[PDB]
């Protein structure tokens, strides 16, 4: 249930258009990256 | 620390994928990939 960290998106991560069914970045492509904390900061972060 | 000059190809990763298939059927004149690239992709 618990929260590990909630992310905003930055310039590198924001999509400029995204169709009905398609993905971003498109299918043949690669995930993104996930790393910034909008300052520009490198995102930190039993169970 | 080591450096090599490469050449990047418009649409060299979308017939990569393609089986040759040495026969044809009825009136095909090309072939298929199982992907598709754009020239988005170096």
């Amino acid at each position: 249930g618990d929260t590990l960290s909630t992310i905003k998106a930055q310039e590198n991560q924001i999509g400029n258009n995204l169709s009905p069914g398609d993905t971003y970045p498109k299918k043949g492509l690669s995930p993104l990256a996930l790393n910034t904390m909008d300052q520009f900061s490198s995102r930190l972060i039993d169970q | 620390t080591v450096s090599r000059a490469t050449t990047n190809s418009k649409t060299e990763s979308n017939t990569a994928g393609v089986s040759v298939n040495v026969g044809y059927q009825n009136g095909f004149t090309a072939n298929v990939t199982t992907n598709y690239s754009h020239t988005t992709d170096n």
